[PDB]
């Protein structure tokens, strides 16, 4: 598992719940639900720049 | 043997209002639905007149709400015509806030989102009172916009006018596209309810309709984003390099840029420029002329160069609004210059392209997915010469979409035409989707068609989770806090008004009305025009 970096704000990939690709107004984005401190935090990152481990969570998440 | 009624009763006047009573808090038609959702326990329930006389007796009904997963009751009130001033009143909860019901309850609101389209032009001052509070700004980027990424040159092409966007101030070509083609189509939908209108515009006493002089706006800007060199390719946005502060825009000085052609920018810019060509031409038909000219021109190149291409925006870190594919782009850019020409180019073009699309009309679409545009145009033409096996198709697409739009509102809590489907902008895919109802009842009128579009807008005016209205400035507790640049930097504790937000997500509690939310609490062109479309075909309506 790696930090996924976003705007700036750090999660770790073992804190992620649901993974998803929107096509937003900004670009193209990996959306994301994760874990923080026990609440549901929501986060977003550029595909272009998101880790492959989100990458393959979203992939996995598609099939 | 014989029969007279009982006296009517009134109200004893304890009723508190209650935030568990959710409705439509502008009201509501004579001879459409009229609901109320209540998220708490109760049964019986009355609908009031303003003075006490009980003029409805009725029980809600439980039912399930998926969406929020709680059991909510609803209080079906359609019966009650007459116009006037009411609230309703549910013993054991409390009262709603007080609503209205008349043939013309949404003409104010109509108004105040054309204001908002007002409010958002870009080049000129603008200046408005609503409700006693002055909104105003001096001339905007009057400087745009420069060349220097199109052919390298630090050349001014004048790109004034138009609206902005968004909360941010850039302009947006692929936006434009499904926020002037629904308003566009609000036109000649419903041209005899609107022609007629008039809005609180610089343009009142010149010779055009006021409704199309808001879109000539646009159009003027839209126009001047295709390239110097005359090849057709239309420039994607003008846009400064970075998202600028929450500023007025006025005192925004940095330099603003034409940004490198899309392919889906350059169809969107021939569907808006034919769609304007054939409705301008009766009021400005020099101005026609150009566009019909402007449309050949980039259609042309669309003709000779069929290939997807994404802008290079490279350099730039506003709006990409970066639609996957042009297919739908394109084929609404056919549909538009068969509508307005009707040569048999056009035609095959359409319907080539049409027939590859399994699905003819999709329930959830937005300004990356513009193909039912096209199907809109063309279904609705008086033109000889379609094939007949087509236009079933698309019929049958349109009136199962139709019926499963009726379907979700119905079965929904709250009568959320888009059910359980959150994303950002959602709110403004809610009245879009009134385009697809008010569409199918043109096809084959059926009363539910209607109501479903009306569940949309109650929807959005309050009938909701949250019981807000979702557009700043009408009915009750409204937004306050979006992320609207104009709105943060001005002097005013009311935000800019007439505007509909774009929604939370991913779930039904997700919107939080917040500056620092661009996410649920934005505003934006496409969601007002939604909008717009949606009021749009309550104006000068009489449903007897
Ligand atoms: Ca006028
Ligand atoms: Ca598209
Ligand atoms: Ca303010
Ligand atoms: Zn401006």
């Amino acid at each position: 598992s790696v930090k996924v970096k976003f705007h700036e704000k750090e999660v770790d990939t073992s804190k992620i719940k649901k993974v998803w690709r929107i096509n937003t107004r900004l670009g193209m984005r990996v959306a994301f639900t994760y874990d923080d401190n026990g609440k549901t935090g929501r986060g977003m990152v550029p595909e272009k720049d998101a880790p492959k481990e989100l990458l393959d969570m979203l992939a996995r998440a598609e099939g | 043997l014989i029969e007279t009624k009982v006296s009517a009763a009134k109200i004893t006047e304890n009723y508190q209002f209650d935030s568990r009573i959710r409705l439509n808090s502008i009201g509501f038609i004579p001879n459409h639905s009229k609901k109320a959702t209540i998220a708490a326990n109760c049964s019986t329930f009355y609908v009031v007149k303003e003075d006490g006389t009980i003029v409805y007796t009725g029980t809600a009904t439980s039912m399930f709400d998926n969406d929020t997963k709680e059991t909510v009751y609803i209080a079906d009130f359609s019966s009650v015509n007459e116009e006037g001033t009411y609230y309703l009143a549910v013993p054991g909860v409390g009262k709603s806030v007080n609503f209205k019901i008349a043939m013309n309850v949404y003409e104010d609101a109509f108004k105040t989102a054309m204001l908002g389209m007002y409010l958002l032009r870009c080049g000129t001052s603008v200046s408005a009172t609503y409700n006693g509070i002055h909104y105003s700004h001096g001339p905007c980027h009057t400087n745009d916009a420069y060349l220097d990424y199109i052919n390298g040159q630090h050349t001014k092409k004048d790109s004034t006018k138009g609206w902005h966007d968004a909360g941010d101030y850039n302009k947006y070509v692929v936006n434009a596209g499904i926020t002037v083609g629904s308003m566009f189509l609000a036109w000649e939908h419903f041209k005899d309810q609107l022609e007629p209108v008039a809005l609180e515009i610089p343009e009142k006493n010149n010779s055009i309709p006021d409704f199309l002089d808001e879109l000539k706006y646009e159009i003027d800007w839209i126009l001047t984003m295709q390239y110097p060199d005359g090849s057709g390719r239309v420039a994607h946005k003008v846009s400064t390099r970075n998202f600028g502060g929450f500023i007025m825009p006025e005192n925004e000085h940095d330099e603003r840029f034409f940004v490198p052609w899309s392919s889906a920018a350059t169809a969107d810019f021939v569907a808006m420029t034919a769609m304007a060509a054939r409705i301008f031409r009766p009021y400005d038909p020099q101005y026609a002329e150009k566009c019909i000219n402007a449309a050949k021109v980039s259609y042309e190149f669309l003709k000779n160069n069929p290939a997807n291409v994404f802008a290079n925006q490279s350099g730039f870190s506003t709006g990409e609004y970066a639609t996957v594919s042009d297919a739908d782009d394109r084929l609404w850019a056919a549909a538009e210059m068969w509508e307005t020409l009707g040569d048999e180019e056009y035609l095959r073009d359409f319907e080539n392209r049409a027939a590859q699309f399994s699905k003819k009309i999709e329930a959830d679409f937005d300004w990356d997915n513009v193909a039912n545009l096209g199907m809109f145009t063309y279904l609705l033409s008086e033109r000889p010469g379609k094939n007949p096996a087509l236009v079933q198709s698309i019929k049958d697409s349109l009136l199962s979409t139709a019926d499963s739009i009726v379907r979700t509102s119905q079965n929904h809590g709250y009568g959320r035409t888009l059910g359980t489907t959150y994303y950002w902008g959602c709110n403004g895919t809610v009245v879009r989707q009134t385009m697809i109802l008010q569409v199918a009842n043109k096809i084959s009128p059926n009363n539910d068609y209607v109501n479903a579009a009306l569940d949309a807008i109650s929807h959005v005016f309050g009938r909701n989770y949250y019981n807000r209205s979702y557009v700043t400035g009408l009915g009750i507790n409204p937004p306050m806090n979006p992320h609207d640049r104009r709105s943060g930097a001005d002097g005013i504790w009311e935000p800019w008004p007439g505007y509909l937000v774009g929604g939370g997500w991913p779930g039904p509690k997700d919107w939080v009305d917040i500056q620092d939310s661009y996410q649920t609490n934005e505003i934006a062109i496409n969601w007002n025009a939604a909008l717009i479309y949606a009021l749009a075909g309550f104006v000068n309506y009489n449903s007897p």
